[PDB]
């Protein structure tokens, strides 16, 4: 009843290409709770006992402690980086954050291994083939009458559960395993059945030879779906998670990393931005998105003077492709008025702030809340700037704009730029091969282009892990004005 | 011996 007024008053105003994920714990932290939400679909609805391989590890209180054990260190060496500069500190401090990031690597792996298992494929963004779905359920229709001794009335299975096996991906690529999680899966289908009166004893069923059979009925799926891949779908993913699931850098999990994946505090705010969505000054996929025109940006670079090898990196570009052709306000090297700043917002499609922190230092937060709308897509390039609900991010999407970009925790100057570049790159603000005078230019959703950015970090972990973007895929509107 | 990044 409330799920379904959540479908038909929020998610089927939802462009159908997109979908919303749900992600919380039940009430001991003994389950993650996630459910799925696209427009014009039934609801995936999963609870997953974190712990359910054991009695076939790891709990959410361990897992979290090792999470902010690994980002309390991460903080620590962005900071004592002055200090130890020297000349064979330098060989400490890289080997120390390379440690760091393959111990957050291996955390994430083990959350998606364990945690997460053979459900991955709830994340999964490929799109739906209703002919060849239906092929695969009289395929895995037949595993299953072969195999459970209930079947030697039978339970039909929602398209929504086989989906799940569809989204482990492509079966037929050399490297894929799927054999753990094939069998996490097959647990869920026989305590489906279980739950609806077709009763079975884990122990009268051969999981191994399910596996095999099944993986074999993938691979037909995929051979044939493979005869007529998707193109440019432009599918993206939002995740609303609950307070305790912030932290977490779910974007970066091995399996949602080549995905576009933004955040959003909750499904009224998406459903306020989505009514507030700008067309773009041109069936098209991208028409779903908010454009924000190329024209008339703000960008905020060293604000504090001190950072001269970001200042650097940008200031030349920005002049050439921003502030001479495009008409972009520039604040460098001097700290930016709380009125300066609350102009830009109101005025300028894309803010890009490339100093320390937030820039909360510079306006103060219920200045963001008196706005009577915030125009601005803001990169918030900076030590934790959508960390720790209430933060800087809260308040901007109260302000409404349309999307903005953050870290969790705290980073360094050049591998942030390295980030910060490849996003500007991707989404189309600078010419390609610009951070590598150039012409021509990509055009990503901004989510798209923050997935691909991680790409270009030294640290995946340790550096691009920390950047999420909390709102609405933007598209850069190039010949478009306010 | 890359020059240690400045903090954030």
């Amino acid at each position: 009843l409330d799920l379904h007024r959540i479908q038909r008053d929020y998610i089927d105003l939802v462009p159908k290409h997109w979908h919303v994920i749900s992600l919380s714990l039940s009430d001991g932290g003994h389950d993650l709770c996630i459910t799925r939400l696209q427009a014009g679909q039934a609801p995936f609805v999963l609870r997953l006992p974190l712990e359910r391989a054991s009695s076939r590890v790891f709990d959410f209180h361990t897992g979290r402690a090792e999470l902010l054990e690994i980002i309390k260190e991460i903080n620590r060496t962005c900071h004592d980086s002055r200090d130890m500069a020297a000349k064979g500190e330098r060989e400490k401090w890289w080997a120390e954050r390379e440690a760091l990031d393959q111990r957050l690597k291996e955390l994430l792996m083990n959350i998606e291994h364990v945690w997460l298992g053979g459900f991955r494929g709830v994340f999964s963004q490929h799109g739906r083939r209703p002919e060849l779905l239906e092929k695969f359920r009289a395929m895995f229709e037949g595993v299953l009458d072969k195999h459970l001794p209930s079947r030697r009335t039978k339970v039909v299975l929602d398209g929504n559960v086989l989906e799940l096996f569809i989204g482990l991906g492509d079966a037929t690529k050399s490297g894929a395993d799927f054999d753990e999680e094939l069998t996490d899966l097959l647990y869920f289908v026989v305590d489906i059945l279980q739950f609806h009166g077709e009763r079975n004893a884990y122990d009268e069923i051969d999981f191994d030879s399910m596996v095999v059979e099944t993986m074999d009925a993938l691979m037909a799926y995929h051979a044939e779906a493979n005869a007529a891949p998707e193109s440019d779908s432009h599918a993206h993913t939002i995740l609303v998670l609950d307070k305790q699931l912030h932290v977490f850098p779910w974007e970066s999990l091995p399996c949602l990393q080549g995905l576009a994946v933004s955040r959003i505090p909750s499904l009224a705010c998406l459903r306020k931005l989505l009514l507030d969505r700008r067309r773009s000054s041109s069936e098209d996929p991208r028409s779903a998105g908010h454009h924000a025109p190329l024209s008339g940006g703000t960008y905020i670079l060293n604000p504090s003077s001190d950072l001269l090898s970001t200042q650097k990196t940008f200031e030349s570009l920005f002049s050439t492709h921003l502030h001479s052709p495009n008409s972009w306000t520039r604040i460098i090297s001097r700290p930016p008025t709380e009125p300066e700043f609350l102009s830009a917002l109101t005025h300028s499609p894309i803010l890009l702030y490339f100093g320390h922190g937030s820039g909360a230092q510079y306006i103060r937060s219920r200045n963001i809340r008196h706005l009577d709308h915030c125009r601005a897509t803001v990169l918030l390039m900076g030590c934790s700037s959508a960390a720790l609900p209430s933060g800087p991010v809260w308040n901007y999407m109260l302000a409404g704009a349309p999307a903005v970009v953050g870290t969790l925790w705290d980073v360094t100057d050049r591998d942030i730029d390295r980030f910060a570049g490849g996003v500007l790159e991707g989404w189309g603000v600078l010419p390609e091969g610009c951070m590598g005078k150039k012409a021509g230019r990509n055009g990503l959703s901004l989510v798209q282009a923050v997935a691909k950015a991680r790409d270009r970090c030294r640290f995946r972990y340790v550096t691009a892990a920390a950047a999420v973007v909390y709102g609405i895929p933007v598209y850069v509107d190039v010949d478009g004005k306010s | 011996d890359k020059s240690i990044e400045v903090g954030r």
